[PDB]
């Protein structure tokens, strides 16, 4: 569970949380799932959150890339 | 008997009735009109895509009414040399005067009098002015009605649309499913048709055809049958009568046909009914109040001194039947339905063509009562990021809504998945003031949606659509349609594979029944393995929060009255 | 015998068949058609790049059917003084009516009746109106078919495309490889070609050549041979009979070709096949279901009441055979394949010429069944940053055209995108590229197939074990394998040229043969593999595989049990 911080900036609110990453079978982390979970947890029922999810996915991909 | 009559006109029953009302009394009873001091119609302007039989409409009206029909052809007049064209126009109008009551039909008017900018040469402008003068002098001419045919109202010189000149305008437009069926029956009368063909089916299939396209399609089917029979053999009549056109020929023609009106906006009464989208009885009542009542009971609105609401705005998850609801309400009131998809709004935005919005409303005004539907009012807002909230296209929509007379029974119905980014200026009173939440379908609504989707698809009785709807909680209408289409796809694949296996068996054994004549229950079982919920609980959550925010401000419920 | 005939015309077999079916009955059986009472074709508008022998098609049809053929040349009519041109047109139509059945060919129609805006003089509009009047007056004329040739359908006055006018339309278009071969055979009939020439090779090598271009190429080869003979040396024919053009002459002519239709949109059935890209069995099945079934078994879809899917969207790492898969499925159904590269979409975007999208679809509609392929649907999205939304003018026009295309026509849109995320969501809705197919990196079998396909045209020593090369090239895209093959070929060519130079230099220094490298050997592939690069890192395939795993995880709701 590699932990790295990511900052959700949306609706004028900043919320920095650590993402756990299961890089290593079939339980490996999925950005399109962890980002959705993050936005739902911190910005539930928020319009236009898909672009925030895309931003989070990009950031997590950059962090995970070695 | 070959002289054209109303029997030979199809696909424009409403417009044909309008033209008949305009031109019956002035022509059937001309002397009566001259006795009374009542202004008759002078210039009628039939406009619509070419090949809709506008000339046929004029000729049929003239023949049935008995008036002398004089045909002026735009290209014919413009082909003549300078002076000869004006002389021809003068002679045509003089002939109509002599043999009154008469109908002068100017075909392809835009050829004679296009937009003033397009008129470059001096002779063209002189011809247009001569036509205008002839129209102005068309007062003491024994009720000589002049009808003209053009593509669009703006395609001709605006000076021709002034009073006294062409003033009454009829929008022939595109035939609808029933209209296409009528046209097919008219054009297939002489052709011997086998019982295989069912003209209503092709009429449903022949979307985008104008009537000349339908005539071409019928001719193509007849020629396909004749080609099929040609190898076997002034021409003997018994064989011709024996010759019959099969539904295979019509399907082949459909495949080879090139519709000429796939771009024209579709104005027609939608076939969608409330059954196709069950449930939402509260929204059904709301839509009824907004649309049906002001058109069915104008007296009540006048008596209570209320202005009918100009429109409403649907908001909810994508693919929940907003378009279905709009079409259903349009069908209930038998009012024409205009769909303006999000791509159209974005096209107007990108090309700076927001002026076209006016045209849209004009069209909606012509087909009154109408339900003008904007599928995605947030398209431009989304394209800009989702700067201020105002954009050129939505601003033009607001302008037209403000300029829309409430007496014309044109009701705007917006739709959006992002009600937050909708420009607030459109939700003010006198605009799409009311907001209606279209939630995900409930169990009854899901059952109705499944039944509607599986209406043209033979399905086994073992399928319990009630149970399927019960197990698909949270699925949108789009998801249910996806499940039905996937089940049909699995059935088609099974049928293809079984046919291939049987053919291969015959190949290896040259020495029957449908392997899968119905969409069996296992097909739905498999399709449910490719079924997703396109609307997650978060989307429902955000829509519910929006609705709750709207409703919370709507307090003051506990009002008293001593 | 010198008169033109169907044999004399090649490269447009499909369009020629369409013209045959349109015009044979009204012309072969005039009185019978009149007795039928059905409207025959009146205006047939052949359009396509110039030099494709449209007038040849018209003359061949007239000669084979015996219908009197009258030729009207646009420039010839316009050259005449004012009024004289109208008299010429009237006389032409009257003469054609006299010798009914007949065909009136208005060559270079746009010269007579261009778009109204292009016309400026009064006499130009007058002559256009005269032509329209005559076309409308064809009704009273018996068994007179008017054929017209124009570069593009939008090059002539729209008033000429109404009903009773040039309504029937036929896109001759540039010939394909088979069509080019047919044209070459037609134009090489009299030439006593040497046995060395294989017209198939040139037909493949003559991409972008119209029929007139191929005729000019054959003439140039003949002139090269005649030049050689004259340099060696009212005219005897035995030398001409013995004069033989060779592949040397044809290649020299190819060098001096200047094709006239290099920029024309190529529409043809691709030669690619599933074997060219092995594996991808699931994707092959899905593509078959989407394309072959609706085009080969319409009856099944009608019986089960489904609308065939309008298109699909491929997503995956670059250069994994998305184009190969699209071409393979197009070839499976023998459907025309139209590819719109990312540069084309970007050109439409930069120039604000999104209207051209309509033309593209029209082209596809004219080639039904067709497989419209968009090589990079995300090119515009990438060019915008990768602070507006996802919507853009070009993709919006693509959506508008996709919505407004009838499903009866078998035009299927296959989109390809290396970035499934950034593609505009509106394109993935039902009635659009709803299905998303993941094209992963080639597996071992697909790698073997790709290597075999790439090395098909190369003389490869049988010692090389392509199975081994594919085995340990795991993670290599199709582009990487193609690069390996090309680099091995480059090494082999360099070795061949170096050995030849050494041989000639040795002869020079030792005045006092065999091919040093007749085939690509194992050492060449080893050296090439020393240059091999993985164009797709583990992280990119991570992104794609994870997107697919997301689309599949949410595709749950299984365990369904109907009773």
């Amino acid at each position: 569970p590699e932990a790295f911080p990511i900052t959700l900036e949306w609706g004028g609110r900043v919320v920095r949380e650590t993402v756990y990453w299961f890089q290593y079978s079939s339980l490996n982390s999925n950005v399109y799932d962890v980002a959705m979970k993050l936005v739902t947890k911190h910005f539930p029922g928020e319009f236009g959150s898909e672009i925030l999810v895309q931003k989070v996915v990009h950031t997590i991909l950059h962090q995970t890339a070695k | 008997l070959n002289e054209v009559g109303y029997d030979d006109i199809g696909g424009c029953r409403k417009q044909l009735a309008q033209i008949k009302e305009m031109v019956e009394l002035p022509l059937r009873h001309p002397a009566l009109f001259k006795a009374i001091g009542v202004k008759p119609p002078r210039g009628i302007l039939l406009y619509g895509p070419p090949g809709t039989g506008k000339t046929l409409i004029a000729r049929a009206v003239a023949n049935e009414t008995g008036a002398f029909f004089f045909l002026i052809n735009g290209p014919e007049i413009m082909s003549k040399l300078a002076g000869e064209s004006e002389s021809n126009l003068r002679k045509a109008f003089e002939e109509a005067e002599k043999n009154a009551p008469a109908i002068i039909f100017i075909d392809e008017l835009d050829a004679i009098a296009p937009k003033r900018e397009k008129t470059h040469g001096e002779v063209e402008r002189r011809i247009v002015s001569q036509l205008l003068t002839l129209m102005d002098g068309l007062k003491q001419r024994a009720h000589v009605i002049v009808m003209a045919a053009t593509n669009r109202p703006n395609s001709i010189d605006p000076a021709l649309r002034r009073f006294g000149r062409f003033d009454r305008e009829v929008d022939i437009g595109i035939p609808d499913a029933t209209g296409r069926l009528e046209i097919l029956q008219i054009h297939t009368k002489n052709m011997k048709l086998a019982d295989d063909v069912d003209l209503e089916q092709v009429a449903n299939e022949t979307h985008g055809h104008v009537g000349a396209d339908l005539a071409a399609l019928c001719s193509e089917a007849a020629l396909q049958a004749i080609r099929k029979k040609m190898d076997l053999i002034t021409i003997d009549a018994e064989v011709m009568n024996s010759l019959a056109v099969t539904m295979d020929d019509f399907r082949w023609a459909l495949s080879q046909s090139n519709p000429s009106a796939l771009r024209e906006t579709v104005v027609e009464v939608p076939q969608v009914t409330w059954e196709d989208i069950g449930g939402l009885e509260d929204v059904k009542r709301e839509l009824q109040e907004l649309v049906q009542y002001p058109v069915e009971h104008p007296d009540k609105f006048l008596k209570f001194g209320m202005t009918p609401s100009k429109g409403v705005l649907f908001y909810g998850p994508p693919g929940c039947g907003k378009t279905l609801l709009a079409k259903a309400i349009a069908n209930e009131c038998q009012a024409n339905f205009i769909s303006i998809k999000g791509p159209e709004l974005l096209t107007m935005w990108f090309g700076e063509s927001e002026a076209n919005v006016r045209e849209i409303f004009d069209k909606a005004r012509q087909a009154a009562p109408c339900v003008l539907f904007f599928d995605e009012l947030d398209s431009i807002a989304k394209a800009r990021g989702g700067g201020g909230a105002a954009d050129r296209v939505i601003n033009q929509i607001l302008t037209e809504m403000d300029g829309m007379s409430t007496k014309k029974n044109v009701f705007i119905i917006g739709a959006t998945n992002r009600p937050d980014i909708i420009d607030p200026a459109i939700l003010r009173p006198g605009r799409l003031d009311q907001l209606i939440y279209i939630p995900l379908p409930d169990e009854k609504s899901r059952v109705a949606i499944l039944k509607a989707n599986l209406r043209k698809s033979p399905v086994a009785k073992d399928v319990d659509l009630e149970f399927l709807a019960k197990m698909t909680n949270g699925f949108s209408g789009a998801d249910l349609t996806e499940i039905c289409q996937r089940a049909c796809k699995l059935a088609i694949r099974e049928s293809i594979e079984s046919e291939i296996r049987r053919e291969r068996e015959r190949q290896t054994n040259p020495s029957e029944d449908d392997p899968v004549p119905e969409i069996r229950r296992d097909h739905f079982e498999e399709a449910m393995r490719f079924a997703r919920r396109s609307v997650s609980d978060n989307d429902i959550r955000k829509y519910e929060m929006f609705a709750q925010t709207l409703q919370q401000s709507r307090g003051f419920g506990s009002f008293r009255f001593p």
